[PDB]
């Protein structure tokens, strides 16, 4: 029976290829959809922060689609492995954020088998394999704001909060206490995504009008936001070991030293607002209260 | 006087002694005033950065000189009787004369001749076009500036390597056998296989193709299989003509010993077995000494058990001694690399690796 | 083929920047 | 500890098939 | 025709921005030294924006401020409404020059409506949005870091994330990005031959493009309508605002210390950059 | 005394700073600071 | 008309260049 | 593997409610003691912490989660956030409630009874307020706001200490100062809980379970990294010192280590290993008479 | 080359110095290091 089940799941006559990378992409990819869904409905609250201020981010426990998220692991957890059978109890796991953990590893694992199914797939068909070239860049940063941040930041918490609103906070708190846009391939990033966006409509203009080298000058467009997405991810995975930004900060000095401040002096009063959210000393707090 | 800042001695003399010896004494870092030993190995550290991208920087001049001004791609049509230009001569000062006798190798002006033997080296291990030479030399430039950068990285005070950090003997040569050595070599085999020998054989293969070309017809099923002797079969005939496909073998893996017939030189598969068995034997080396997981030796009683009733107290001690004392390193590593050098030297006249080096007899 | 004018005078300004980190690394060795 | 082992075996299995199934293929390999 | 009148007033905007971050500084504007002259370097330099006494004054030079002063006409910050509408002019200059190419040629002008994304992007961002400010102050610099400060100031005064049109203008920047690269590489890896692309395509996806008009079609129309949706979010910020506000979830979380949600530590942060200043 | 290669125009301008101006640059900076009394 | 078209931006180019060169020592 | 310690001098008592425990505070030895903690459970004792019996009580709002309890004397006071403050000098066998003013900046986080009639007021948000007449007034000793602070921890002669909203930074503030003084964090990984030793040090946890040790009054150094559990990342949550020089820290998991060496060397407590919770407090009254104080209604007593 | 050989080399060391002294400063107006408070 083995040599059926081998010719079938190698068979490009099938209606979905399969692979031998898909029989391990399978398995973790459904792992991940449904133990992330079953999150995103019924997560107990998680306690991310490490202090008696437990964070839900379940639709069952009153959030919607934009609220709602899947919280990352508690901060006592750190990086050390949380699997279930390691948990004293299901109640412990479930309330130190190890769902967090599972979806995030098995499907990590279920896109390097996601690319071991391209190339091999592109092999078997003799097509040129550049598509998992373009695809690394994507799964590059992936990995780099998943696994490489949390790694280096030594705890599991310090990753993206798997939502919409637990993005937004992730990247205003990285902004925060990394100044990521100073940081130059943050900048390359942002140029490559608008070179891409920019050629993508260039090209898709042509090509209506068109409508009832140019090999090179498609490779190039095409390789300018893959390269883009490397270097982007090369520079979040520097700050994951505190790599910061540029700080121009009390640079400019008058003839006497009183700092005269620029732009970056702004951008620094900014982030470090963003670190502590209230005013600072000498504001005249009420002196007796009754 | 504020030059030289490093020692008030030789600030405060008045006469021209100070500019001399300021730079007799400059990279003497022991002797400078105020010094301290976690100073001393940082400071040595960012300076090594500083020599690896010197050495970068020179041969990726190398490289970009020979595409911009030399006869790469004519070269490769007959190494056997043309001359390999090394750079272009501009010299205001020359004459008529000098112009007519310089004007050499076809040339259409002024211009030298190498003499490095870096044309067969090229040619050797694969690059065949101007443009290849030029890709060298500008990620050259990018790896110079890498390493710059992390000579100017590792200085800062979030990243100043500990005392600590730079006497952990056993992880340094674990890292740099199994890794530096072990590693370095089994890419520069799989550099020879997936490139270096489809291109002598006549097969272009390059950045963008060489991830659709099998190095052998049999991609990894007989090295995980362990039939390896497929890759030994059909080798190289005795009427290869180097570059072309007449008489070209499909063997990657050969110990076919002696010399190429027509290039006069060792076979490129004996070199690609060779590199990937040193590869293999350096890797298993890197995993000697104890780092963090109890397995592994320790030098130290290593050192103290090899006694002797003749020698008195035998190698005792003598870990101390080599990490506490960097002259002592430095000592022990010119040696070998003294040693290697002549070496290189006798085992490279009399076995020539690279195509048609022997018959350039001034290079070599 | 031959190098064009462009390559130069591209491999100029790529080479800019290794000036740019050695003239840095050395500022920072002098202290 | 039974859902450990069950897990551990559960993975052995699939990569155990994963590896098997490249030496089953003959073609492009 | 405006062929040869984009071309002069664009340098304009160009010149005036290199000597914008060189010579003239603002230290009679905003306290800031954003001129190289004081040794800014280039991402700290900028053009900031003009000093909020003079409200929504277009700042002529010969006109009623600086009274024809050159020297006046610098230190009051003139130079950011000239940039700006030097900059705007040599847009739209762009803009017909690219219709009358179009008609040139006699192709439907579908480039001229590609390029449309961002000429709303500029006059949204840079003209619209300081005329339904308090005055040019608010405006954001032109400069590297004057852009990041006014894109924290807006996420702290605005809530900008949570505006479905920056959502919308995300995903369309993220989809253009990636329609870019597989069209890339599927035009590299297939060296026409669409047919066995397709079959490669849904064989790994699921389903592919029937035709190379629908993909490039919607490699055309996603970015620019992502940004149209970032115009049209300035638009609505300019206006009253409009952005999924969860009031309820704010209230359960006031008295709650066991609620809380990523909404809830966002609106904090909010009003915790909105608190310290002003 | 011409050239050939891509760019002959390089060395016209390039040897002679190289020649001139970058070596009495660096010469005049060096002298400059080995005498600067200001510190020691 | 492409001698009037380059010398416009070629004139206040070499005329910055100088100035931004001396710069770094003006401040010194 | 970590050691393991041999003998386990704690007690696990798994109390019957799922309120995580904050805070526990006695009046005399043979006297009893109360503990507060979430959800508005708090449970009394008096024969030293063996048993526990658990005091009802609700509000308008049913949402007042207890932070600390501090007790002098006779007298004690109960705080919790949002801001409730119940009062007492009849050894809390009824408590008066005190309605704080409106003017009180930040959810109130600590309280310590300085003796009879004399309280000190901590806010999250860095307002520090001291009051003499049993609530009714309160003088502000500091007039700063330090931001949102994750934890705020009180020296012996009245210091404080505070880890800014996400371990960035800190803030220090001494008695004669009206300004708290900000100060970069001194480990590489960021700032997860921080504290003062009985010697009169400081020490840091940041994230990964990386402690570090203080020297010398500005404590601007910093001792070497020291990881309790070695190649283990658990996330450690507390540290504390039954005598100056043995000292005990409480992670994730009931991971309990314990240091006879004050941080050299660390053994895992296995006997607490396999309690189904998570430490929070290891508070040492007295070296005999300490408590830890995990989740899920879970509680330690030494012996 | 007799064209350029005058235009380029002269504006160099001009804008070296009208920068080196008290002319661009009172010229765009940027206070200098004494001006500022
Ligand atoms: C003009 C504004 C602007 C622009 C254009 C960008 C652009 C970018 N920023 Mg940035 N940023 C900005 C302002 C801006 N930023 C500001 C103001 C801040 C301060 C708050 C930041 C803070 C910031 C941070 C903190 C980060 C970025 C990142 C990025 C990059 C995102 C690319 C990405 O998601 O990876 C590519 C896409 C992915 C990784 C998504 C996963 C894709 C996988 C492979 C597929 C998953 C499929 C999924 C399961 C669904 C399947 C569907 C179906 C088949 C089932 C991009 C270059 C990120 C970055 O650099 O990435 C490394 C990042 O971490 N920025
Ligand atoms: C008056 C005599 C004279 C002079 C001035 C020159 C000058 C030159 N010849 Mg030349 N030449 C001469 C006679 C002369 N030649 C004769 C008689 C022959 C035989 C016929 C040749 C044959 C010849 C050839 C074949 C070539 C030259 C080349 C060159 C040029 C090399 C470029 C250079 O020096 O920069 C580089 C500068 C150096 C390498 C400096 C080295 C010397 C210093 C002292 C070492 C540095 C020490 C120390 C670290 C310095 C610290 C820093 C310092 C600033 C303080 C240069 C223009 C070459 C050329 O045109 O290519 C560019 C070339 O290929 N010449
Ligand atoms: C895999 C990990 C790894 C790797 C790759 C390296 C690599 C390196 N380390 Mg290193 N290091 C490591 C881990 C590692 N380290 C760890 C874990 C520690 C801490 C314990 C250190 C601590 C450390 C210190 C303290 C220093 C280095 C330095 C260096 C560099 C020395 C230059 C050199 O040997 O290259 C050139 C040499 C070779 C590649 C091989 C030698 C040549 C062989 C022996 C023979 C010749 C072969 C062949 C025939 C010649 C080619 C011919 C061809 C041209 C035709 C090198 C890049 C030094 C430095 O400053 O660099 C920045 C230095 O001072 N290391
Ligand atoms: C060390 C450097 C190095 C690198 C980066 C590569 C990289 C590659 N080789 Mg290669 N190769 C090398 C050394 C190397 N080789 C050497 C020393 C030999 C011995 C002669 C070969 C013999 C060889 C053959 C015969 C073939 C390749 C093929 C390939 C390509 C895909 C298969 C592969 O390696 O996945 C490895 C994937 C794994 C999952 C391996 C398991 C993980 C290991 C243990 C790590 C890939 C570009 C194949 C190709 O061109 O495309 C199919 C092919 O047919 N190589
Ligand atoms: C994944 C990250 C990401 C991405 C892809 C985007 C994408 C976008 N943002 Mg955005 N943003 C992000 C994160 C991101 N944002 C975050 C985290 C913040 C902090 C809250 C902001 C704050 C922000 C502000 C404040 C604004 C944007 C705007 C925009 C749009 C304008 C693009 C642009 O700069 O035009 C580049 C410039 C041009 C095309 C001008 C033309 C140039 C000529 C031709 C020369 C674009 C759709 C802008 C917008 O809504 O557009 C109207 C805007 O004003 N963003
Ligand atoms: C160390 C490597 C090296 C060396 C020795 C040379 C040598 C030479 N180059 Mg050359 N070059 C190199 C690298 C190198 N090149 C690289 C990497 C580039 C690409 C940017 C160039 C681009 C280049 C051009 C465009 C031209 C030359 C020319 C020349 C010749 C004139 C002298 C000169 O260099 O000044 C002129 C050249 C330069 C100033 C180029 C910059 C030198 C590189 C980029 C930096 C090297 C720094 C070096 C490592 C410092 C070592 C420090 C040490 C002294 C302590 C001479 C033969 C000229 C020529 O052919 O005349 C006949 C010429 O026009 N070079
Ligand atoms: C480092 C590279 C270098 C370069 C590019 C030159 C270039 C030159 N040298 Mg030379 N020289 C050098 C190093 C160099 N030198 C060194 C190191 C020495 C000492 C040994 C000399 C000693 C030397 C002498 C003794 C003489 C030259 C002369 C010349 C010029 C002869 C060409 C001509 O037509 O004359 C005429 C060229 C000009 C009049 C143009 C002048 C160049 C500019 C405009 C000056 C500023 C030419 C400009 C000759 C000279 O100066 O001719 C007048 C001459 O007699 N050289
Ligand atoms: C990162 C943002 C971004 C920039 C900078 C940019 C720039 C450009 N795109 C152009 C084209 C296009 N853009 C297109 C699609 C897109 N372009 C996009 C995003 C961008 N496009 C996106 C996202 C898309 C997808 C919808 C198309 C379809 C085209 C074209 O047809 C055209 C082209 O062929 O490309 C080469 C060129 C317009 C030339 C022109 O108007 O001449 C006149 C130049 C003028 C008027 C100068 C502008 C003056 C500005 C407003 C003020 C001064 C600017 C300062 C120097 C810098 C200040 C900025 C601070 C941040 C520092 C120019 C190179
Ligand atoms: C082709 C080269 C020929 C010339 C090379 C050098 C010629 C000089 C040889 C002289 C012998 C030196 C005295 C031997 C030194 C001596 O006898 O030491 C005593 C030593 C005995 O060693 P032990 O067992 O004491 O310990 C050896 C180590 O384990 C630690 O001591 O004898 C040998 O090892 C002989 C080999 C020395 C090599
Ligand atoms: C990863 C990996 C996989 C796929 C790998 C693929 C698809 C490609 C890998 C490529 C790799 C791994 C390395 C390539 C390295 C190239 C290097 C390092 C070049 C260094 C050059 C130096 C240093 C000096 C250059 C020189 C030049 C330029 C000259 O012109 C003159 C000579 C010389 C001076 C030598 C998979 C997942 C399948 C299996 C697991 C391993
Ligand atoms: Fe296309």
């Amino acid at each position: 029976l083995w040599e059926q089940f081998c010719q079938w799941v190698t068979s490009t006559n099938n209606r979905i290829y399969v692979g031998w990378f898909g029989t391990l992409m399978i398995p973790t990819l459904l792992t991940a959809t449904t133990c992330f869904i079953i999150a995103f409905i019924a997560a107990p609250p998680v306690d991310i922060d490490g202090i008696r201020e437990p964070v839900a981010g379940s639709l069952l426990y009153g959030n919607n689609i934009i609220s709602g998220a899947v919280v990352p692991s508690s901060n006592a957890i750190g990086l050390h492995f949380y699997p279930i059978w390691e948990a004293a109890s299901l109640d412990e796991w479930l309330y130190n954020g190890g769902p967090y953990q599972l979806v995030v590893f098995h499907f990590l694992i279920g896109i390097f088998c996601y690319m071991g199914r391209q190339w091999e797939l592109s092999y078997r068909l003799g097509m040129r394999p550049w598509i998992c070239v373009a695809y690394s860049a994507p799964v590059s940063a992936a990995t780099a704001v998943f696994l490489i941040y949390p790694i280096g930041q030594g705890s599991f918490s310090d990753g993206m909060p798997l939502g919409i609103s637990g993005t937004f906070n992730f990247m205003i708190v990285f902004q925060a206490e990394h100044n990521i846009l100073m940081h130059p391939f943050h900048m390359l990033g942002v140029a490559g995504v608008f070179g891409g966006s920019l050629f993508s409509a260039m090209h898709g203009s042509l090509v209506t009008s068109s409508l009832v080298n140019s090999r090179s000058l498609h490779f190039f467009l095409g390789a300018w936001p893959v390269i883009g997405i490397w270097f982007t991810a090369m520079g979040v995975s520097t700050m994951a070991f505190n790599l910061n930004g540029f700080n121009f900060n009390q640079s400019i000095l008058d003839s006497q030293g009183r700092v005269i401040g620029t732009w970056a002096d702004v951008l620094n009063r900014a982030n470090i607002g963003f670190e502590v959210m209230h005013e600072r000393n000498a504001h005249n707090f009420p002196l007796d209260l009754a | 006087t504020k030059f030289p800042k490093f020692s008030q001695d030789l600030a405060q003399d008045p006469t021209t002694r100070r500019i001399w010896y300021g730079i007799a004494t400059a990279h003497d870092f022991e002797t400078h005033d105020g010094m301290t030993e976690e100073n001393l190995y940082q400071k040595i550290f960012a300076s090594h950065f500083g020599h690896i991208a010197i050495i970068f920087l020179w041969t990726s001049g190398t490289l970009f000189h020979v595409a911009w001004q030399g006869n790469f791609e004519q070269w490769i049509k007959d190494p056997l009787n043309i001359r390999p230009i090394a750079h272009a001569i501009w010299d205001p000062h020359f004459g008529e004369g000098a112009v007519n006798a310089f004007t050499q190798a076809g040339a259409s002006n002024p211009v030298n001749i190498a003499y490095s033997g870096v044309y067969h080296w090229f040619y050797t291990i694969g690059m065949t076009t101007n443009q290849e030479l030029y890709s060298g030399a500008v990620f050259l430039l990018v790896l110079a500036s890498l390493f710059l950068f992390a000579g100017w990285l590792h200085l800062q005070p979030k990243f100043r390597p500990s005392l600590a950090w730079f006497k952990n003997a056993e992880s340094r040569l674990n890292h740099h056998l199994a890794g530096l050595f072990g590693v370095s070599s089994l890419a520069w085999a799989g550099h020879l296989v997936h490139v270096a020998i489809p291109e002598a054989r006549g097969q272009h293969v390059g950045w963008d193709n060489f991830l659709s070309t099998p190095p052998h017809p049999a991609g990894l099923m007989p090295f995980f299989t362990g039939n390896w002797g497929v890759y030994a079969a059909d080798p190289d005939t005795a009427g290869h003509i180097f570059g072309t496909s007449e008489g070209a073998g499909t063997a990657i893996l050969t110990f076919l010993g002696g010399f190429h017939p027509q290039t006069e030189s060792l076979w490129l598969t004996d070199i690609a077995h060779h590199h990937l068995a040193i590869a293999v034997i350096f890797i298993i080396a890197g995993h000697m000494y104890r780092t963090n997981w109890g397995i592994g030796h320790s030098i130290k009683e290593i050192l103290n058990a090899h006694k002797g009733p003749l020698t008195g107290a035998g190698h005792t001690n003598l870990y101390d001694t080599i990490n506490n004392s960097l002259h002592f390193q430095l000592g022990l590593a010119l040696a070998s690399l003294g040693v290697i050098t002549s070496l290189v030297a006798q085992h490279m006249y009399s076995l020539p690796s690279y195509a048609f080096i022997a018959q350039d007899h001034t290079t070599q | 083929m031959a190098l064009s004018d462009t390559q130069i005078l591209a491999a100029l300004v790529v080479a800019l920047l290794p000036a740019f980190l050695a003239f840095r690394l050395s500022t920072e060795l002098y202290k | 500890l039974t859902l450990k082992i069950a897990v551990y075996i559960v993975v052995g299995l699939f990569i155990s098939l994963f590896i098997f199934g490249f030496l089953s293929s003959d073609p492009t390999r | 025709w405006s062929g040869l009148l984009l071309f002069p007033c664009a340098f304009m905007a160009l010149g005036g921005w290199l000597t914008g971050t060189t010579f003239v500084t603002s230290w009679y504007t905003h306290g800031l030294a954003s001129s190289y002259l004081e040794g800014a370097n280039f991402l700290t330099v900028a053009v900031s924006s003009p000093a909020d006494a003079f409200g929504h004054s277009l700042l002529f030079l010969w006109g009623p401020e600086a009274q024809g002063n050159l020297t006046r006409w610098f230190q009051i910050g003139g130079l950011w409404p000239f940039v700006a509408l030097h900059g705007a002019f040599g847009l739209i200059g762009f803009m017909l020059r690219q219709f009358e190419i179009s008609r040139l040629v006699g192709i439907r002008p579908y480039n001229a409506i590609a390029f449309s994304g961002p000429i709303a992007v500029f006059v949204s961002v840079f003209l619209m949005y300081p005329l339904g400010q308090s005055s040019w102050f608010f405006a954001p610099s032109f400069g590297v870091a004057g852009i990041f400060r006014f894109i924290l100031f807006l996420q702290g005064f605005h809530n900008w994330t949570l505006n479905p049109f920056h959502m919308m203008g995300v995903a369309g920047i993220l989809g253009g990005a990636l329609l870019c690269a597989i069209h890339g590489a599927t035009v590299e890896n297939t060296l026409y031959s669409m047919v066995t692309a397709n079959r490669f395509w849904s064989q790994i996806f699921g389903i592919a493009f029937s035709n190379k008009r629908w993909l490039h079609f919607f490699m055309l129309f996603v970015p620019v309508t992502g940004l149209w949706m970032s115009s049209v979010g300035i638009v609505g910020l300019a206006l009253n605002l409009r952005a999924y506000d969860f009031v309820s979830q704010e209230l359960r979380a006031a008295e709650d210390p066991e609620f809380e949600t990523f909404y809830t530590k966002n609106i904090l942060l909010n009003e915790g950059m909105r608190a310290w200043m002003a | 005394m011409d050239g050939s290669y891509a760019a002959s125009y390089l060395p016209w301008i390039l040897i002679p700073m190289v020649g001139w101006l970058f070596p009495a640059v660096t010469m005049g900076l060096l002298f400059i600071h080995i005498e600067s009394e200001g510190e020691g | 008309v492409r001698w009037l078209a380059v010398h416009t931006l070629a004139v206040p180019s070499v005329f910055f260049v100088g100035a931004i060169a001396a710069m770094q020592f003006i401040q010194r | 593997h970590v050691p393991d310690l041999a003998f386990n001098p704690w007690q696990e008592i798994a109390l019957e409610t799922d309120s995580t425990f904050a805070d526990i505070a006695f009046t005399e030895d043979p006297n009893h003691g109360w503990l507060v903690g979430t959800k508005e459970t708090i449970f009394e004792t008096t024969d030293g912490g063996d048993t526990w019996e658990q005091k009802l009580i609700d509000l308008g709002e049913e949402k007042a989660s207890f932070s600390a309890v501090s007790f002098s004397g006779n007298e004690g006071w109960i705080t919790g956030k949002p801001s409730i403050l119940l009062h007492t000098t009849d050894g809390g066998q009824t408590w008066a409630r005190i309605p704080l003013s409106e003017k009180l900046p930040g959810a109130p986080y600590s309280i310590i009874a300085l003796g009879p009639q004399t309280a000190e007021m901590i806010t999250d948000l860095g307002a520090i307020y001291k009051t003499t007449n049993g609530g009714k007034n309160w003088k502000a000793l500091v007039e700063g706001a330090v931001g949102v602070a994750r934890t705020i921890q009180r020296s012996t002669d009245g210091r404080y200490v505070a880890v800014s909203a996400r371990g960035n930074f800190y803030s220090t503030w001494a008695p004669g100062q009206t300004e708290w003084t900000p100060h970069n964090r001194n480990s590489s990984r960021r700032l997860q809980t921080m504290g003062y030793g009985k010697d009169g040090q400081l020490w840091l946890l940041a994230r990964g379970g990386q402690l570090q040790f203080s020297t010398d009054p500005d404590a601007e150094e910093w001792s070497d990294v020291i990881a309790p559990q070695d190649k283990g990342s658990w996330g450690l949550l507390d540290l504390s010192f039954r005598t100056p020089e043995e000292v005990w820290v409480a992670g994730a998991s009931g991971n309990l280590l314990m240091s006879q060496d004050g941080g050299q060397t660390w053994a895992k407590d296995t006997g607490v290993e396999d309690i189904p919770a998570n430490l929070y407090r290891v508070v040492f009254l007295s070296p005999e008479k300490g408590f830890v104080l995990g989740q899920d209604g879970i509680l330690l007593k030494y012996n | 080359w007799v064209i350029h050989s005058i235009t380029i080399p002269m504006l160099f060391i001009a804008g070296w110095l009208f920068v080196s002294t008290g002319l661009a400063y009172d010229a765009f107006g940027t206070p200098r290091p004494d001006e500022y408070f």
